[PDB]
């Protein structure tokens, strides 16, 4: 603990160039597992309509799937608006 | 017979010459230098993250407007 803050101020004097690489390295490396936001960039791209929904066939036993694209049901992208 | 007329220094003396280097700091210390550096990135980062999230949600309105045409 005293050994390297002493390392630390010698490279920052002779190398400040790979003092700045390295921290920054380490910092895109450990600051996305911390981050909230992560879960919702991979929301947002789970919600671009690259393709056609094909609609299902009615058997009379899905309440949780819309008859309409207007109807309650269904997933919402409410979240995203207020993002 | 006039007095003795010669090229010379005038009365007393001539004004003194500088010579020595003279290189002023001028400068901003390196603290505030990297101070406002940074704070122009986080500035620009979070105008850009506000502009993409537009440029999202209006990507998924043209996929939209592609998927009611599609039929
Ligand atoms: C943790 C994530 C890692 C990934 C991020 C980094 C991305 C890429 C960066 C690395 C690229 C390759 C590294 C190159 C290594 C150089 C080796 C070397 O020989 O170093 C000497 C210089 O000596 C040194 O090693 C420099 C000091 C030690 C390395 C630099 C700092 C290492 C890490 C220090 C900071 C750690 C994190 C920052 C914390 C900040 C503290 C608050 C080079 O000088 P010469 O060319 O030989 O000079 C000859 C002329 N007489």
């Amino acid at each position: 603990a005293g050994r390297i803050a002493s390392f630390l101020k010698n490279a920052w004097a002779k190398e400040p160039v790979l003092v700045a690489s390295f921290a920054i390295g380490g910092l895109a490396i450990i600051l996305p597992s911390l981050s909230p936001y992560t879960n919702y960039a991979i929301r947002i791209n789970r919600a671009t309509p690259y393709n056609y929904p094909v609609p299902l066939r009615d058997d009379g036993n899905m309440p949780d799937v819309p008859s309409h694209p207007q109807d309650p049901q269904g997933p919402s992208l409410e979240w995203l608006k207020n993002l | 017979a006039s007095k003795v007329k010669q090229d010379m220094p005038p009365p007393g003396g001539y004004g003194p010459i500088d010579y020595k280097r003279n290189l002023p700091r001028r400068g901003l210390s390196g603290y505030s230098m990297f101070a406002v550096g940074i704070g122009t990135l986080l500035f620009g980062y979070w105008s850009m993250m506000k502009w993409n999230r537009e440029r999202r949600r209006l990507q998924i309105e043209d996929f939209e407007a592609r998927i009611a045409l599609m039929p």
